[PDB]
């Protein structure tokens, strides 16, 4: 009987709290973190070989041709982490690479040595945020049956941050 | 708490109103030329570098331009607590 | 590939790149020429009896396709294993062009280990004329679809 | 790489026009567009454009960047340039940290760093922990980091909640928003203590203070947000922090409040702009340039990034008549296109009708078998250039056959699970069949003739289609390493995990009836300290225990390993054809070795075992394979079941053994005489199998020799590989929050042991020409196969680099090369 | 005060609201923000606002506009330490849009 | 022993409370409101003589 | 499960059990057996000897 009325009197006690806030609010404050769930992310190291590579076989592969964007994309994310190990990873398998085999041979070989030289010079050089993507402007249509869907294409006069800027230039109080 | 190793941060106003003592620091090495070859110390430290680090293998307290200040404060300290008696 | 053993243990990781890293330098690999990491025992456990079966069925099947699985949870590589340059741990299955051959490390209880290699089936077809290769072609043919 | 910008796009900026993205200055009036500032600012955009940003040594925390959001933008902008970035997730699963996994595989550029920690912006709690957990030092469990950027975007989308009805959703998003965020910068400060490094403080301000309309207290959240840039001031942090206000503008990004993508090509043409979530990632990103940093570290800066929007009148009048309009054509357009199509299905008649809908073709799956495919001959010349005549083929060993039963079900379930991640369509209904999803009925179904796929539950048919729709999202539950099964174990439950306790009775239990010879027994094995006594009328005995007996209480323990890489639940054999006898007697890894074999023979396209003895004598046909330490399931049996005197099976030791297994496959299948052998190398005993194989082979003691491994997972063995801290402890992965799928980690930095699993494996393996000869697929070819000791030492569970010496050899002068290699 | 005098309520109908409310919160700077500053925040905000979004809901009638009258302040934190009475008094203003 | 452990859960429920919101909060939030303890104020008539 | 009890003992920490009635126990016992004969090592046999 004690600690059934002391529970009662808690009870009381707490059930004030949810009444003036609510339930969302108090099911929201459950403290969630807790240092043993961290998660460090270091290893670029590895990755850095893990894509030279995945690029490697994309290319000939031809499911990445040279004029893309998102080659050069990753181009500059691999010179992001040029070590002089990976110079010796790329510059192996681009001495080997087969030719005989095939013409996108010849394609991966050439933009092989190409990102070679130039993760040669980016060498000891300080990592950059260089952004290439294509950029992309909102062009939502109705369907002729009348279904309204929201296509997020490229821009045409628009295309590089170079000229993202340009046209945040011109502004809009003279739009 | 004699570390290993010291950033140093040129932060805000005080910031940079310290990294500009570090680079005023200009030291003489009579090379071969012998010219008085007003030269800097911290070829590190310039108008972009936010922030600079020591480093000691051993600990920061053995490193000469750290540990001879150490020295002579504890040793003046002694002295003048020896003289206030 | 190297099929590692890789029980996601605190010794048994480094040991076996260790060991591979080491016999890839006295081989004397072309450097910057590594050897990728496959780690099955992600993905399926550690079987304790049979994990060189399942390594070996991996390493048979990557032989055939050219695939590499890789480890999907690779969360972040330790840091200690930098040092083997003769190694890569992939994360993300990469479809290659074709590979020569597989290693198959696996480690025991009481120090037997043990090492397999796969060579692939293609350099066996090399050594025999044209007529056994193609009357051998026949029979499997008439094999698979019986089989099927 | 460098290339150089001679003409800034300050001298772009069209006279008395506001640029779209201009930082504003405050004056006494108030805040306004200066040139100067946001020329400047423009310049650092359009270098970081050609050119690039670096944050090498920038600490920055970033709050509320889930997979969608601008926030997660921003990061692929931070870890790219070289940041140390803190993240935060409100919610934490695994489908969140491999995204954030995968964006820095994609984008880790050297140097970088990326956290990824469990935090609810809503707890007073949290913040006060995480702070700490980013000040304090690696020694005290922290990470001596210090901030120089905090980024605290997270925000609830809160919506429909208007002035009347702010509800407890709506506190909790001020507090997430407001009140909790400014104790975030508030805790900072306080962590910090050298005025050198000043943390650049964002904030996602918004034009539309509750211009826009039922936002619940959205609005006077972020505006409170403004009050900062006085405070800067007023108090005594201007050192600590500096803040630098963004405004973001439209974002045609998911998530917050993008319920509005499809009037912002409407809205765009009024010569104002949206963003897409790259481009105000940009934008901000901006806002880090080593010269804004210092333009903030003595004036908070607001910064205008809302392309112009401000410039529209009544912007909620315009929005809301474009979406008016947009919904009246969708509808209109939906409506009349339906009138229009009943009225020619009522004219031209509803028999017609369908002939214009195209009779789709519904998808089956094909299952082949598909033999590795053979190039042709003289392109095989090419792969391989002279290697011909070289090798003798009778003395290669080559692998024709190999099938698993693996918690990912066969070789091909496993090697698809393993390679895609998921099943395919044909991959999927077979995990379903061996699974016991699926059975292929024939014959009448309910009246209706029927010969297909049909659900094992119910009993009704499903097409090949539905089979992945239908059960992926159970075979998945069900099949790979998952928490452990009891049903799968007669009963074995980790959390439960049973005990006996040796205890002393201290008073004579009460007198309870028994059989005679028990009673006998239980008299031989007490001595005086019980007592029988016969019933006259039954003759079987009374006995009582007395005071003083030893007696064993039943118990259980909460064990940890509660994880385990099971067979797919719902395995069974009679779905292979087992007979139900041999299930009944033998020991289940026995089922799995057998179910194995049977497919492995089967891959190597062997339909009848006895299809060997057509071309070679039957002692030449072995079995060189064998378990690490088969039979737990009867070692149980004949050492703690009859002690307990358990019903037991009488001949259980005969299953117990190692080489039992082996024998079960003679037995049934090959009938043979050649070499058996029996390999136990616990771990890595399925390789060492192999070189017994081959030595086997070469030796010509054989010419077809199974070879494989097979072990079963059971209670006993699970508790003492714990108890030699070789697994690793489930409890201790949940604390981590690793989800079962996820612990077995290899080469992880935070790897804590292996992740037992049960199953077989087996390989066929055969001389070269007997396999062509036969005509067998040659699945590949075994080179090389040894096995080492490592070296003297006191410890039999730490391995060593033994097995290194297959590769030693002799580097003393290269003068003249060996022209043995040639 | 808006339901029935027969049911205990008032019968009146609120022509003009002065919700003036407030706590003297004090030397609580931007990184002590405390128990009291939360508090404060929630008499002159968050539950102000809930006020108002309560006597509409009892309204019934639009020609009986209720005007309420707003305490503003021209000093939003331009004065030193007194916790989240500025980010209180200037959410307040959101309303005019609203 | 049944409801001496139920009150211990309901007491790791409340004391998350008062740890988020800490103490002051707590006894502001005290509801005090009582239309017993209304008073209308009216007798201008006598007050005025 | 319910089939027993448990208390603490306040002026001991450590807790009292009583087993209701229900319960399944392990009575041991012995049983007569056959096989009295195997070829042992050399009774006196030890290691510490080599
Ligand atoms: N996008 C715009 O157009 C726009 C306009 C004006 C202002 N803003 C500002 O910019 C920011 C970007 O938002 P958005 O609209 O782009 O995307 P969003 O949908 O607002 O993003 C919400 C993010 O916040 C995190 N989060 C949610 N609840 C949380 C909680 N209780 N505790 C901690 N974190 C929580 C989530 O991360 P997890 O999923 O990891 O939990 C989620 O990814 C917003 O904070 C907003 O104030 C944006």
């Amino acid at each position: 009987i004690k600690e059934k009325e002391a529970s009662a009197v808690l009870q009381k006690e707490l059930d004030l709290w949810e009444a003036e806030h609510g339930e969302f609010y108090a099911k929201g404050i459950q403290p969630t973190f807790s240092a043993l769930k961290s998660r460090t992310y270091d290893s670029y190291w590895n990755w850095a070989r893990q894509d030279v590579l995945s690029m490697y076989f994309d290319i000939i592969f031809g499911k990445l041709t040279s004029v893309d964007r998102e080659t050069i994309n990753q181009c500059i994310q691999i010179m992001n982490r040029a070590n002089p190990t990976l110079i010796k990873f790329m510059q192996y398998h681009i001495d080997h690479c087969p030719e005989y085999k095939g013409e996108t041979y010849k394609l991966a070989k050439r933009l092989g040595q190409q990102l070679i030289d130039n993760c040669k010079q980016v060498l000891t050089e300080d990592p950059v945020y260089k952004d290439v993507s294509r950029i992309t402007g909102p062009k939502t249509k109705v369907s002729a049956k009348g279904n309204i869907e929201y296509e997020e294409t490229q821009k045409d006069s628009v295309r590089k941050f170079e000229q993202y800027v340009y046209e945040m230039a011109q502004g809009g109080a003279m739009t | 708490n004699n570390p290993n190793e010291l950033t140093i941060h040129f932060g805000g106003a005080k910031g940079r109103a310290i990294r500009d003592n570090y680079i005023g620091m200009m030291f003489e090495t009579i090379g071969e030329d012998g010219a008085l070859k007003s030269e800097k110390i911290f070829k590190d430290i310039d108008e972009t570098t936010t922030s600079y680090t020591f480093v000691s293998p051993t600990g920061l307290l053995s490193a000469t331009q750290f540990t001879q200040p150490a020295l002579t404060l504890m040793e003046k300290a002694a002295y003048e607590d020896i003289k206030s008696k | 590939v190297a099929s590692f053993h890789g029980t996601s243990t605190v010794a048994n990781d480094k040991n076996e790149s260790a060991t591979i890293n080491n016999m890839m330098k006295h081989l004397g690999r072309s450097e910057g020429n590594p050897v990728f990491g496959v780690f099955q025992k992600y993905l399926t456990g550690h079987p304790k009896g049979a994990a060189g079966a399942w390594m070996l069925n991996g390493a048979i099947q990557i032989l055939e396709s050219g695939l590499v699985p890789g480890n999907r949870n690779a969360d972040n590589v330790d840091k200690l294993l930098e040092q083997y340059e003769y190694v890569l741990y992939p994360s993300r299955s990469i479809q290659t062009d074709g590979i020569k051959a597989v290693s198959v490390t696996s480690f025991g209880f009481g120090q037997k280990g043990a090492q397999a290699v796969v060579v692939h089936p293609d350099y066996l077809f090399a050594v025999l004329d044209r007529s056994t290769y193609e009357e051998y072609a026949t029979k499997v043919s008439a094999r698979n679809k019986k089989t099927y | 790489d460098k290339t150089s910008i001679i003409q800034p796009v300050s001298s772009t900026i069209p006279s008395q026009t506001i640029p779209f993205l201009h930082i504003q200055k405050k004056t006494k009036d108030g805040w306004e567009y200066n040139k100067k500032l946001s020329s400047l600012y423009l310049d650092g955009l359009e270098s970081a454009a050609i050119n690039g940003l670096t944050f090498k040594d920038k600490y920055v925390l970033v709050t509320g960047a889930g997979a969608g959001s601008i926030g997660a933008e921003i990061l692929q902008g931070l870890i790219s340039g070289g940041a140390k970035v803190i993240v935060t997730t409100s919610r934490f699963s695994k489908k969140v940290t491999e995204y954030y996994q995968n964006m820095y595989a994609r984008y880790g550029a050297a140097g970088s760093t990326l956290i990824v920690v469990p935090f609810n912006q809503g707890s007073k709690q949290d913040v006060d922990a995480l702070v700490q957990y980013i000040y304090d030092e690696p020694k005290k469990g922290g990470l001596g980091w210090d901030l120089d950027a905090i980024i605290p975007f997270a925000a609830i989308p809160e919506n429909g909640n208007g002035l009347d009805n702010i509800d407890s959703k709506s506190e909790f998003a001020h507090r997430i928003m407001l009140t909790n965020l400014l104790r975030l910068l508030g805790a900072v400060k306080s962590k910090k203590t050298t005025d050198t490094r000043p943390a650049q403080c964002i904030l996602p301000l918004s034009p539309n203070h509750g211009t826009f309309g039922f936002d619940g207290l959205y609005s006077e959240s972020k505006i409170s947000l403004e009050t900062l840039f006085n405070r800067w001031y007023s108090e005594d942090w201007g050192s600590k922090l500096t803040v630098c206000g963004a405004v973001i503008g439209w974002t045609r990004g998911t998530g917050l409040m993008s319920a509005n993508n499809i009037i912002a090509e409407g809205i765009e043409k009024l010569g104002v702009r949206t963003f897409s979530q790259k481009e105000m990632a940009f934008n901000i990103l901006g806002l880090l340039t080593p010269e804004i940093v210092q333009l903030c570290q003595e004036e908070p800066v607001m910064a205008d990034l809302n392309g112009g929007l401000q410039f529209i009148d009544n912007l909620k009048d315009f929005t809301s008549k474009l979406r008016t309009d947009l919904l009246e054509t969708a509808d209109i357009r939906r409506a009349v296109s339906i009138e229009s199509a009943i009225e020619q299905k009522v004219v031209n008649g509803d028999n017609v009708d369908a002939n214009y809908s195209k009779v789709m073709v519904e998808p089956r799956a094909n299952m082949k078998f598909d033999f590795p495919t053979l190039k042709s001959y003289d392109e095989i010349k090419q792969i391989a250039p002279e290697l011909e005549g070289m090798l003798d083929l009778e003395n290669v060993v080559v692998v024709t056959g190999f099938a698993e039963v693996g918690p990912w079900g066969n070789s091909r379930t496993r090697w698809e699970m393993e390679a895609y991640g998921e099943f395919s369509l044909e991959g999927a209904i077979e995990m379903a069949w061996i699974m016991g999803f699926i059975k292929y009925h024939n014959g009448n179904l309910k009246g209706k003739p029927y010969s297909g796929w049909v659900d094992a539950k119910t009993q009704t048919p499903i097409d090949e289609k539905d089979i992945k729709s239908k059960y992926e999202e159970e075979i998945l539950e069900h099949s790979g390493i998952r928490l452990i099964e009891p049903e799968l174990f007669n009963g074995y439950d980790p959390k439960k995990k049973q005990m006996i306790q040796e205890v002393v009775v201290q008073h004579d239990l009460e007198p309870f009836e028994c059989s005679k010879e028990t009673a006998e027994q239980y008299k031989h094995e007490h001595g005086e300290k019980c007592e029988i006594f016969e019933i006259e009328e039954s003759g079987e005995y009374t006995v009582r225990i007395l005071k003083g007996a030893t007696l064993y209480v039943p118990k259980a323990l909460r064990f940890d390993r509660l994880v385990a890489g099971q067979i797919p639940t719902g395995w069974d054999a009679r779905t292979y054809g087992i007979p139900e006898d041999t299930i009944s007697q033998v020991d289940p890894i026995t089922l799995y070795v057998l179910v194995a074999t049977v497919e492995a023979l089967l891959s190597a396209g062997i339909t009848d075992p006895y299809e060997f003895y057509k071309y070679v004598h039957v002692s030449e046909v072995g079995n060189c394979s064998g378990s690490g330490m088969g039979g737990v399931s009867a070692l149980r049996g004949m050492f703690k079941d009859r002690y307990a005197d358990k019903p037991v099976q009488n001949d259980i030791l005969q299953e117990s053994f190692i080489n039992t297994m082996s024998a079960w496959v003679n037995m049934l299948l090959l009938s043979s005489s050649g070499p058996i052998k029996t390999p136990v190398g616990a771990c890595a005993t399925a390789v060492e199998s192999v070189d017994i194989g081959i030595e086997t082979i070469l030796s010509g003691k054989a010419k077809v020799v199974l070879v494989g491994g097979y072990d079963d997972f059971q209670e006993e063995g699970s508790y003492e590989f714990a108890n030699m801290n070789a697994t690793s402890n489930s409890i201790e992965e949940f604390k981590h929050g690793r989800t079962p799928k996820e612990m077995s980690r290899p080469t992880t930095t935070t790897r804590n042991g292996f992740m037992e699993a049960q199953g077989s494996g087996i390989q066929v393996i055969m001389t070269a020409d007997l396999a062509l000869k036969m005509g067998v697929p040659i699945h590949a070819v075994l080179a090389m196969t040894a096995t080492a000791t490592d070296k003297i030492g006191r410890s039999v569970p730490a391995p060593g680099k033994g097995i290194l010496t297959t590769a030693r050899e002799h580097h003393g002068n290269l003068k003249y090369p060996s022209p043995l290699l040639n």
